[PDB]
């Protein structure tokens, strides 16, 4: 939800590395794990 | 052993032998067979030791 | 018929048997996934929020050397900022799990450290670089501070590496349990514990608690068999929280104090040389959190029964086949326990 | 020491038990020899007499073959004698079981027949061979005999090939009897039956024949479970007995008779192509004497010991440790099975 009643808000979204989890020094996962976009309530 | 990912392994030839194995998908809609393998074990000639002289 | 046992007439086809089977697995899984939904979105939340505060803690520090490089040694800057930069990228890198030597991290800082420091504090006034650099270790210029730096990074660095790697090998593998897949046996006996009284007419009958019990104890043996692996993780994730954040924060006194060891020696030095060329809070809120749910592959057949609709009293019931007045009475899971096990060894190992 | 239970003194150190146990091997493999020899040597003059018989019989019908030719048909010959000798040689790599195909061998027999025939028997007067060949199969010059000799052929070869091959095979189960190597427990337990009386200082004593039971039952476990399949084979052997020699004998008859039908269209054939253009008694005996020997796999562990030094009153023996005044009391086995149940099912499929 857009933190901010009136005027510029924010939307998040998550993506985590663990489908599957890196064990024993696997290459982690490439790229960006959060999503940040502006919002107008 | 049946793998996740539909695959049958076969480690020797000896547990398992020849014959025409098919893989069919089996859904709430329906069946689908697919073509079947034809899997043949063959065994490779080997010779004998000598024997002696008559 | 091959599921629902047909001892009168019957409400339902094949078909509708298929239908039946298919929403008992969709029900069953759905149940774990709401058994599982705390436990997961708690150890998400807590591994990002680890995650971003650790980026954080690295991004303050290389910010605080920067700072303390412009104030104390003007003179250092820009090459200062080049391989502080450097040397706090591998930092985070080697947080996240990259393969990065943190002896290397400390030596490539001091090598590149050197020469800058000899051009410009003790004789001032490119191509000489490398005879610098070899003159670094060659004379062991910085004495004890860069083995003092590299086992005061590497003991905080290894740990928080592998707590991040713990909290996520247990998003893993609570990610695993909702996908379970079950005999076809189980699919079966599911579906007459919650769907074949329809094909018999019944509207309400729920299942008998017993029934519930021993269907769930059937296919449930090899899920019950990861709970003492998974309290080993939960008590050896209690015995690592028990270090990163100070170290990084004195790197710059460790490193503004070496600069004046080797500035001690300049005398000497410059006619060889020219000669010669809330985080602890957090991680005890997670532990009290996380043993909450030690008893979680344990409790799970019971919270299935206790969670789906059933007959507790075992009273006008049904048992799978009929309405009675009482109740008469691995592969996957393998990688689970390998991993556990896997874990469990690196923790137990750290502390 | 790790084989010889120290109950007093010793009077062996441990490389003396080494040499016990390497010569407890010698003589296991030594008794599998001698109990399998007679057997072997039974399968291996039967096997090497029916090759040499089976190449007597098609070497004699390919003489007939080419003496029919030079006394019937002297205007095919030399070319006869050469397709004649290619069919029986393809014939006898066939039956000593290389991979030959009968039809192929039929069709290039009437493909190499009709061109000489065309220019010396019906044409008289290299490059226009193959159109010769092509019109063979294209016109069906030689009618229903091509089919009628493949499939009189084809019947005998089959059964004669396989035949041979259950031989080989047979010789090669004996040959792995005697090369059957065991588990180390059974190598200690073998030592300490025949040997380790030895390291108590004891001279002449044997071991109890309840101990060489249990011993033996011990590891024969596996070898016993063959003589199913080995009876199933010597049964199977005796199917397949109760036919080759007619047929390559009447072989030159028929070939005669095709001759003849070919030569009874020639009017326009000529026109048309040149607008175009004692054993029974040997296998019986070998069958009985085979039959001695289908106990051979159930009464191998009672061989081993009633060859073996045993004291068969139980008195005054060894029990593997002590001496008593009364006793208390596989992956190449699975080839061999295999191989045993591939073999019955071609014998048995067969007839
Ligand atoms: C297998 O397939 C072949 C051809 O694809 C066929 O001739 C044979 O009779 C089949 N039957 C088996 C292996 O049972
Ligand atoms: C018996 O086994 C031995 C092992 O060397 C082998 O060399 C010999 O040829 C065998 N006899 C056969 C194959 O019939
Ligand atoms: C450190 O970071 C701040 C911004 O967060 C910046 O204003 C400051 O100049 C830096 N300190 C230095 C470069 O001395």
């Amino acid at each position: 939800a857009c933190n901010v009643r009136c005027g510029r808000g924010w939307q998040k979204r998550s993506r985590t590395c663990t489908n599957p989890a890196p064990l024993n020094g696997g290459a982690f996962c490439e790229g960006m794990s959060v999503q940040k976009i502006t919002c107008t309530a | 052993d049946t793998r996740a990912d539909h695959n049958l392994i076969i480690r020797q030839a000896r547990l398992s032998d020849s014959g025409n194995y098919t893989c069919m998908a089996a859904n709430i809609v329906a069946k689908r067979r697919s073509l079947s393998a034809t899997v043949v074990v063959y065994v490779n000639g080997g010779w004998s030791s000598w024997t002696e002289w008559s | 018929l091959q599921v629902c046992l047909p001892k009168g007439p019957t409400c339902c086809s094949r078909k509708m048997e298929e239908k039946y089977q298919l929403t008992a697995r969709l029900n069953m899984e759905q149940l774990l996934q709401s058994a599982s939904m705390e436990l997961k979105f708690l150890i998400i939340q807590n591994a990002a929020v680890f995650q971003e505060a650790f980026e954080i803690v690295v991004r303050h520090a290389k910010n605080y050397t920067n700072a303390m490089f412009k104030n104390n040694y003007p003179s250092l800057t820009p090459q200062a900022f080049e391989f502080v930069g450097e040397f706090f990228t591998d930092v985070s890198l080697y947080i996240l799990g990259s393969d990065i030597n943190v002896d290397d991290m400390v030596n490539e800082l001091f090598d590149s450290l050197f020469p800058v420091i000899y051009t410009q504090m003790m004789n001032p006034g490119l191509d000489i670089n490398e005879c610098l650099r070899g003159a670094r270790r060659d004379l062991k210029v910085f004495g004890s501070f860069p083995k003092l730096i590299m086992t005061q990074v590497s003991k905080s660095l290894q740990v928080t590496r592998i707590f991040l790697q713990a909290l996520n090998l247990g998003i893993e593998v609570i990610n695993t349990t909702d996908h379970l897949k079950f005999s076809k046996d189980c699919g079966r006996m599911l579906t007459r514990m919650w769907y074949c009284s329809y094909c018999q007419g019944l509207m309400m009958v729920k299942p008998c608690g017993g029934y519930c019990n021993v269907v769930m104890q059937g296919c449930m043996a090899g899920v019950v068999e990861i709970d003492k692996y998974w309290r080993e993780y939960i008590l050896s994730l209690e015995e690592l929280v028990n270090d990163m954040e100070n170290v990084l924060l004195g790197l710059f006194s460790t490193i503004h104090d070496s600069i004046q060891y080797v500035q001690k020696n300049g005398g000497k030095l410059t006619t060889t040389i020219g000669k010669l060329c809330t985080l602890s809070s957090r991680r005890r809120e997670l532990i009290q959190k996380l043993k909450s749910f030690i008893n979680f592959y344990s409790a799970l057949p019971g919270y299935i029964c206790s969670h789906s609709p059933v007959a507790e009293n075992d009273t006008l019931c049904w048992n799978g086949q009929e309405l009675v007045e009482r109740y008469s009475q691995e592969p996957v899971v393998s990688q689970i326990i390998d991993k556990l096990k896997h874990i469990n060894q690196l923790l137990r190992t750290m502390s």
